[PDB]
This record gives structure tokens, sequence and C-alpha cells, in this order.
């Protein structure tokens, strides 16, 4: 799995804060709420990225991959979010966007896989 | 089972 650094700071054993700006119109990356991995305790979800394009907000925000964890959204813990809570928080009112970022080692969570052939 | 109770179908 070929897989290029851009930055030692950058590991895959910790987590690092992922800082963005407020957006506009619709259309552009998923946030993917379903769990299965442990749905034991109920009240207490997580997200993750689905889908990204180049280019996007998310994008140049600087590196993000279709997995990534997110452990805070601007002051948010993941302990009992609705479905309407984080794309408010999205475009909130607040100034900025602070959120944390985890990326986990390769096994622990599984890869998701969106349509798409490849050649 | 074949089941759930809440879904998503919200982006930016």
């Amino acid at each position: 799995t070929p897989h290029v650094k851009d930055y030692s700071f950058v590991t895959e054993d910790n987590t690092f804060e992922v800082k963005l700006f407020k957006n506009s119109s619709g259309l552009g990356f998923s946030f993917s709420r379903e769990d299965n991995l442990i749905p034991e305790q109920i009240n207490g979800s997580i997200v993750r990225v689905k889908k990204l394009f180049p280019g996007q907000p998310a994008a140049e925000s600087g590196k993000i991959d279709v997995g990534d964890v997110i452990l805070k959204v601007n002051g948010a813990p993941l302990k009992g979010l609705s479905q309407q809570d984080v794309i408010s928080a999205l475009r909130g009112t607040a100034p900025e966007v602070s959120l944390l970022l985890c990326r986990p080692a390769p096994g622990v969570l599984p890869e998701i896989d969106t349509p798409g052939n490849s050649s | 089972m074949f089941r759930d109770f809440d879904y998503i179908a919200d982006w930016c």
C-alpha cells in the first residue's frame, strides 16, 4: 500500500487538530454516521468521512482521508449528538470551525469503499 | 435484524 507522507508531525498513531472555515452552498463532502462495530452501547455513535472531492474546503484543509475520525467538533464531543447538530456545526455561526482529527493505525477500524470501478 | 431506528442523508 504505497503511502506517501506529507509531514513528519503527522503520523497514524496520534491525534491532530483540524481547523476550517464557513462554507456556502450544498453539494460536497458527506459525513457517515452508520455504526455497526459496537452497537451495544446505544446513544454514543460516531462520525466519519464517507465522501470527499479534491479542491473542496475539506480538501484544501490540508489533508483528509475517507474514514477520518472526528473526536471533537468545535467543542462538541461525540456524547449523544443529533443528526442535525453536526451539519449545523459545519455552518454554525461560530467564527471558525475547530475540530479534533484522529487517525488510528491500520487494522483497528475497517476500510470504507464507495461505488466506482478501478482501472 | 433487517431493521434500524434512524438514518442519515445530509451533506454539505
